[PDB]
C-alpha cells in the first residue's frame, strides 16, 4: 500500500532524484489541509451504520427484484453478504481518504471484484447504484457546514467523490 | 511502504474494522511532525553534493587503504571512486525520503532489505557506511527537531548496518 | 488494551523491531490529543449523574412501553428502573474511559465484546440503548475539539448497537 | 499489555468508579511531561547497537570463562543468542519506557526466563549483569544534557532504571 | 442441506466408507417419522392464511406500539403491515420445509444463517417473531405425533431467536 | 464415547464372553422403554434457552457480587462465557440422556473442569448452583404430564437427575 | 448435496411458494417404497468386493493392454489406483441410490473427473466399461428375487442403472 | 464405538449443537431395528457352539492342506486347531456385539483395526476366514430380517477381508 | 526414483545446499559396489528363464493345492500357470534393476507401492512369492559379494512380504 | 528424480525387459570414468562464490541498464533476488552433473521460468547471459590440467556445457 | 552432527525405513575416503602452529591497517593479535574436525552458524579470515587426494564467507 | 545424532584441542574394522521379519496373559502396535551399530519410553523379554559362520549385545 507520501517518493526513486522543489511544495500543501482530511474520515465511519441502512433499504425499494423469492438478496445468508459487502466498500473508501491515494481500495478491495461477482451471479450494477447511494450521503455528512470551523472543502470533496467513482465502476 | 499512514491502516484492516480515534491521533500526529521532517528534507536535499563529497573523503580519511588497495570492491580507481560517490548518494537520498513519507519504509524497502547479502557478495564493509553517515550526521547544519528528525533516520541506518 | 500506546510497541513488536520514528509520531499525537480527550473526560465526569438520569428518561418517553409492559426485562418495577439507570451509567463510564485511554480499547474489552449474545439473551433491546446514547451527544454542553472527541467514542457505541 | 492510562482505568473499572480528580491530575502531569520520555526512548533506541555491544565486550572481558571452549557463549551460534537476547532484553525495556508501564516487558519478555535459563545451563547472574551495563549507558544516553533543551529529567531515569533493575532481577 | 439422508452419507463420506447399516437404520427411522411430519406439513399449509394472519394479530396485541410508532421498522404504515406478514409467512413455510425434508436443513440454510446480523441491522426485534411462533404453536390445531413434530421445528426457531 | 449398549459390550469383549439371557434381557428392557426417553430429550432440547436464561437470571439474583463490578460474571465478555459454560453443560448432560450413559458428559465435558475453573477463579459452587437450577427446571418439563401418552417415567427421571448432579458434583 | 426430499424444497423455495398437493402425493409415494431402496443399498454394498473384483477381471481379459508393462494399470500402484477408483464410483453411486438424487455423486466424484484422466492419460471409454460391468452385477443382485419378500422394483432399477450410466457417460 | 447413537451424537457436538429432531430419528430407527438385530444376537450366541465347530470344518474341507501342512501357522497340530476355532469364535462374537451394539463399532474397533498386518504378521490367510463366515451365513437358521441383520454383519467382515 | 545419487541430491537439495563431500562420498560408495552389483545383475540376467521356470515348479512343490484347485487366483489351468511364470518374472526382473540402479527404487516404486492392496484384492498368497523368492536366493550360482548384492535385494523383497 | 542408471531401468520397464548386454556396458562406462565426474562437481562447487560474483560483475558492466535506478537489478532487494536465482541455476546444474541426467534441473529449476521471469518483468535474455558467464567459468575450473591425474575430460566437458546451455535456452 | 553415517541413519527414520543397501553403500564410501581424510587431519595437526602462525601473517601482510588501526576489532595491540591467532586457530581445528568426522557437521554447527551475526556485530571482515584460509590451502604440504579432502573443507569455509 | 566419530570430535571441541594420536589411533581401528560392522547390520535387517515374528511368538507362548480376553496384545489394533513398537525398537539398534554410539537410540527411541508404557498400562519387563529374545536371534545371525570371510568378531558383538540390553532396561 501507498500513502500520497510514499507515491511520490516511489516515483522519484524510480528515476533515481532527489525530490524538487514543486513536490515538496505540494507535500507541504497535503499536510496543511491534514485537519480537513481527519474530519472527513471521523465524519463518514461514525455515520457507518445509517449510511449503509439507508442505502441498502433505498435500493431494495428501487429494486425489489433483488429481495423477492429467487433473488440474489433473498434469503438472511445472501442478505447478510450484501449488507457486508457494502460496509467493506464502504471501510476501503475511507482508507483512501485517509491515505490520499486509492492504492489500498485497488489492490485490497477492488481487484477481482467484478470477476467475483460474475461468478456468483451478483449483479454489479445494482452494487454500483448501492455504493453511489453511500457516496451521496458520506459527501453530505462529511461537508456538512454545522458544527464545523468554516472553510472550504471542496477539492477535498471531489477526492472522495471520485474514489465512490472508481469503486462503482470496477464493479458494474 | 511502512509510514505511519499505512499503519494505522494497516492495523485496522487486519482486524477487519473502520478507523479509530486511535487511528486518527496517530496520522495527526505524523501531521503536525511533518514541519521538522519537511525542514530536514529540503536542506538535506539542498545540500546534498557537498554532504556526499565531503562523506566521501572522511571514508578515505578514515580507511586510506581503500584509495590504494588493488581490486575492483576499492575506491582505488576512477570507476570505483564512482561506485563510492553514488552509494553515499543513495544513502542520503533514503534519509530524505524517509523524512518526506514520516517513517522507515523507503529505506526499508528500496536498501536495507538485501542490505547483508549484499556486502557479502560484493565484499563492502559495513563500516564504510557508518563512517560516510556519521560524517552526514556532524555536518548537515540541521538545529532543534529537524535535527532530531534527521538524526532519527541516519542512526537507523547505522544500526541496520551493525 | 487498544491505545495509540499499545498499538505501536504492538506493531513493533509483531516485527521483532525497536520502536522506529514512526512509532513516536503516533504517541506525539496521542500526547497532543490529550488535551481534548481530557477536557470531555473530566465534563463528562462532573456531569455524569444528570446525563444518566436524563438519558434514561429520554428512552422511556422514545419507548413508553418500555415503562409498562410486564417482565424483567423492561423497567416496569423498580429493580427494572435500576438496572437500567445501572447500565446507562456503564456507558457513559465506558466513554469516559476512553477518552482516558485515548482509544477504544476499555469499550472494546469490558462492553462491546459479548455484547450481541448478552442482548439477545436478556431480550435488551438495541435501540433503547442507541437513544440513551443520542441523549447524551445532543446535551453533553461540550464543543469545539472536546466535542469531537466525546462524540466520537458515543459514536463508536452506537455503531456497535447497529 | 497495559500503557500507563489503561492501568488507572483497569483499577477503577473493578471498583466500578469514575476516575478521581487526582486521577486525572496525575495522568494529565504524565503527558505534560511526554516530550522528555519520547526524547529518552529515541536516544536509547538510537544508539542500540553500541550499548549491545559495548556491554557484551565487557562482560567477556570480565568473564573469559563464558567464551573459552566448553563455556555458554563459546560457538557462534551461542554467541549469536547471546547477543539476541541482549537486543531482546534492550528491545522490551525501550517499549516499558514508552508506556509508563512494565506490563509489556514482564507478561512477554521476563515471565518463565529463569527457567528458561536454568534449563539451558545459561548463568543468569552473567545476564544480570550484562543488563546493568546496559541500563549504566543507556541512561547516560538519555540524560545527555548536549543538543536537547535544558530540564529536568530525574525522576524519568529513575523509573528507567527500575526497569532494567527489574529485569537483571528476574534472570538472576 | 442437513436431513437425515444427507447427513449419514456424510457421515461415511468423511470416513471414506460404504453405507452401513448404522446409516440405513437411521434412515428407515426418517421414513417411518415421514408419516406424522407430512400430517403436520400438509395441516400447516392447508391452515396458512388463517395462521399468518393471526400470528400477526397476536404480535400487534402483544406488543401495540408496533401499530403507531414512526419509523420503516415497524408496522405502522401499510407497507410495514405488508412486510410483517410476508415475513411470518417465511417463518411458516420454513416450519413446512422442515417437516417434508425431516430436519431443521432447510431453515438453518435460508433464514437461520445471517439472522442475527439482519435483525440487528433493520432494528427488527427477536421476540416479536417469537410471539408469532408461540401463537402458531398453540393454534396449529394438531395433536399426537404429528403436534410432536409441528412444535419441534417451530421451538427450533424460537431457541435460534432466544 | 459409549452408549448403554456398547458398555455392555465392552465388559462382555474383556472376559472374552458372549451376553447372557439377563444381559440381553436388561438391554431389551431399554428399547422397550426409549419412547419416554426420546421425549425427554425433546421436551428439554426444546426448552433450552429458558432453562439456561431462568437460571441465570436466579444465579445473580441470589449472589449479587457475581455480576457487581469485578465479579467473576461482570462485562459482557464474562457474561457471555458464563452463559455459554450453561448452554455447554446443559447440552453434554442432553447427550448422556440420548445414551444412557455417562461417558460423553465425563470425557468432553467434567475431565479437567474443576481445575479450569480454579485457575480463571471462577467459583464452582456458583456453577453448581446454576446446574442445580437446570436440573429442576429440566426435569418438570421432561416429566409434565399435559400433552402426553400418560406412564411412569420415575426410573429416567431419576437416571436424569443423576446426571444433573454428576455435573455439579465434577466443578464444586 | 440433496436428497429427493430436498430438491422439492429448494424448487419451492426459490419460487416463493407452499408444498402443492402434487408435490406432497409425489414425496409420500417415496416414504412408501423405501423398504425397496433400503433393501438395494444393503444388497449392492454387501457384494461391494466382489462388484469390484470381478467387473475388474474381466476389464483386463477383454483388454490385456491395460495391465502389459507400459499400460496404465501396470505396476502395483496405478492397479491398486484403478481398483480404488472403481471402489470410489460404486460407493458415490450407492450414496445416490440412499439419497434419490445425483447431487451427491455429480458434486463429490463425478465433477473434474473427465479432466482428471485425460492430464494422466487414463483411458475414459475403459472406465466406462468397468462401471458399465459393476452396473449389471448390481442390479442383478439388487432385483434377485430370492430370499426377499415379492414385488416389482423395476421403477428403481431403471433408477440404478440411470446413475451408473451417468457415471460412464461423465468420464468417457 | 460406532453405533446409530454415538454417530448422531458425535455429529451434533462436531457443531456445537443440542440435539435435533434429525439424530433423534435416526435413534428411534435404532429402537425398532432393534426387535429383529436382538433376534438374530440371541439365536447365534445360544447356537455359537455348533456354528463355530461346523465353520473350522468348512475350511478344512475347503483347504484340506490347512490339515497338513507343517508349520505353527496352519491347524496341523492340536495348538493351531485350538487356534483356529478360537479365532471363528471371536469373529463370531464380533457379529452378536455388533447387533447388540446396532453397528460396525465392536468389529470395527477389536478385530479390523490392524487386522491386515496381523494377517500378514502370522501367514494367515484371510480366504480361511470368508469361507467361515461364508458357512455361518449359510447355516445360521434364520429368516426374515432377523436373517438381514445376521448377514449385514458377516458380509461386512467378508468385505473387511476382501 | 530412490538410488545413492538421487538420496544425495534430494538431501542437499531439502537443505537448500551445493553437494558437498560428505554427498560425493556417498557417490563413490556406489560407484565401487557397482563392480559387485553389475556382476550379480548380468548373471541372474542370462539365467532369468530357467531361475524363474524353477522357482515356480519350487512354488507349486511346496503348495500342491495351487496346482488343482480350482478357481482364477490359482494354477490350475494354462492361464493361471502364465500369470504365475509371469510374476515371478517381474520379481526377478526387478531385483536386476534394483542391482543395476545400486538401490531398491526401481522394486519400490514399480512393485511394492500397493503390493498389500494387490494381494488381497486378487487373493493371492503372499507366501506363493516368498518361496519363489527363497529358491531364486538359494539357486543363483553366485558367490562373494556378488551374492551379498543379490541377497540383499531378493530378502529385501521377502520382508515386504513378510 | 533420475539419475543415468534409473533412466535406463525406467525405459525398460515400460518395454516389460531385461537390460541387454549393449546396456550394460554402457552403465559400466559411465562407473568407470566416475572419478572425472566426481572432480567436476568438486571442482566447481569449491569455487561457486567466485563464479556468481565474477559472472554477475560482468554482466552489470557489459548492460549497465540493469542497475540504473528503475532498472530489474536496482535496489539490493532486487540485486540479492539476481545474486540467488545466479546461485541456483549453479546449483541445479551441478546436481545434473552428478546425476548425469538433466531431470532435476529440468524439473525442480528450469520448469515454469520463462513464465516466472515474464510475468515479473525480468529480462531472460540477460539471465541467459549470466548462466553462458558462469558456464565458461566452471568448464575451465573442472578442466583446469593443474593439481589433477592427466586424462582426458572432453566427452564430460560437453556434457556439463549442454546442461548450462539447457538452463540458457530456457529462460530466454 | 551431519556425516555421511547420521544422513544415512537420518534419511531411513525420515521414512520410518530399516537400513537398505543404499544407505551401506555409502557409508563404505566413507569408510574408504577415511584414509586420504584421516592422512589429511594428522598432517594439519602435527603441522598446525606454523600454519596458524604463518596464516596469521598473511592476514597482517594483505590488510597492513590491521596492524595499526585504533580499535578493538584489530590487531593493533597484543590483546587483539592473541585474539587472531585464536580465532585462526578455531577455523583450522575445524578443518580437522570434519576430516576426522567425514563431513562439514562440526564446521556447521560450531563456526557457521551465527558466523554472519558475529562478523557484523564484532566489526571483523570476513576477507580477512578468507586470506588465512588461502595461505593454509597453498601452505600445507599436502597432494594426491589427501590434498584435495583439505582443500575442500577449506574452500567450503571461504565459500561460507562470501 | 552422533556416531562415533562424531562423539569424539565433540569431546574434543568443549576442551579446545586438536585430536591426539591415540584419539586418531582409534578412529582408524573402526575404520579398519568396518566391513564387519556393515556385515552386521545387512545380515540383521535383512532377517528382520523373523527376528520380530519368531520372538514375539515366543513371547506369546511363554506370557499368554498377554493375549487373552482383557490382555495388553488381545485385539487385532493392540497386537498390531505390540509388533509395530518391536520392529521399532529392532530398527534404533540397527541403527545404533551402524553409528557405533547409542545416540540415536536413546534420544529418538528410549527417552520417555519408560513412562508411556507406565501411561498405558503395557507391562515393560514383558518388553524386556521380547527385546532378549530379538537379541539373541540377531547376534545368532550376524556371527554366523557360514557363507562370509572367516575372521573373529566377538567385541562387535559384545558391543551389539550391550544396544540391545541398554533397551531392554530402559523398558523394565
Ligand atoms: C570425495 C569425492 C572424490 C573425488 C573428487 C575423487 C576423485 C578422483 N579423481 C581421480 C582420478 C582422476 N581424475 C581425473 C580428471 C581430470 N584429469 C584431467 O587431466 C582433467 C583436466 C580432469 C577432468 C575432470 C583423472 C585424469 C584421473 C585419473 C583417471 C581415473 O581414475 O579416472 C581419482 C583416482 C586417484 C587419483 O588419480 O588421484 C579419484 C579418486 N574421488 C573421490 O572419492
Amino acid at each position: 500500500m501507498l500513502d500520497a507520501f510514499a507515491k511520490v517518493v516511489a516515483q522519484a526513486d524510480a528515476r533515481g532524484e532527489f525530490l524538487t522543489n514543486a513536490q515538496f511544495d505540494a507535500l507541504s500543501n497535503l499536510v496543511k489541509e491534514g485537519n480537513k482530511r481527519l474530519d472527513a474520515v471521523n465524519r463518514i465511519t461514525s455515520n457507518a451504520s445509517t449510511i449503509v441502512a439507508n442505502a441498502a433499504r433505498a435500493l431494495f425499494a428501487e429494486q425489489p427484484q433483488l429481495i423477492q423469492p429467487g433473488g440474489n438478496a433473498y434469503t438472511n445468508r445472501r442478505m447478510a453478504a450484501c449488507l457486508r459487502d457494502m460496509e467493506i466498500i464502504l471501510r476501503y473508501v475511507t482508507y483512501a481518504i485517509l491515505a490520499g491515494d486509492s492504492s489500498v481500495l485497488d489492490d485490497r478491495c477492488l481487484n477481482g471484484l467484478r470477476e467475483t461477482y460474475q461468478a456468483l451471479g451478483t449483479p454489479g450494477s445494482s452494487v454500483a447504484v448501492a455504493i453511489q447511494k453511500m457516496k451521496d450521503a458520506a459527501i453530505a455528512i462529511a461537508n456538512d457546514p454545522n458544527g464545523i470551523t468554516p472553510g472550504d472543502c471542496s477539492a477535498l470533496m471531489s477526492e472522495i467523490a471520485g474514489y465512490f467513482d472508481r469503486a462503482a465502476a470496477a464493479v458494474a | 511502504m511502512k509510514t505511519p499512514i499505512t499503519e494505522a491502516i494497516a492495523a485496522a484492516d487486519t482486524q477487519g474494522r473502520f478507523l479509530s480515534n486511535t487511528e486518527l491521533q496517530a496520522v495527526d500526529g505524523r501531521f503536525k511532525r511533518a514541519v521538522a521532517s519537511m525542514e530536514a528534507a529540503r536542506a538535506l536535499t539542498n545540500n546534498a553534493q557537498s554532504l556526499i563529497d565531503g562523506a566521501a573523503q572522511a571514508v578515505y580519511q578514515k580507511f586510506p587503504y581503500t584509495t590504494t588497495m588493488q581490486g575492483s570492491q576499492y575506491a582505488s580507481t576512477p570507476e570505483g571512486k564512482a561506485k563510492c560517490a553514488r552509494d553515499i548518494g543513495y544513502y542520503l537520498r533514503m534519509v530524505t525520503y524517509c523524512l518526506v513519507a514520516g517513517g522507515t519504509g523507503p529505506m526499508d524497502e528500496y536498501l536495507i532489505a538485501g542490505l547483508s547479502e549484499i556486502n557479502s557478495t560484493f565484499d563492502l564493509s559495513p563500516s564504510w557506511y557508518i563512517e560516510a553517515l556519521k560524517y552526514i550526521k556532524a555536518n548537515h547544519g540541521l538545529t532543534g527537531q529537524a535535527a532530531v528528525e534527521a538524526n532519527a533516520y541516519i542512526d537507523y541506518a547505522i544500526n541496520a548496518l551493525s
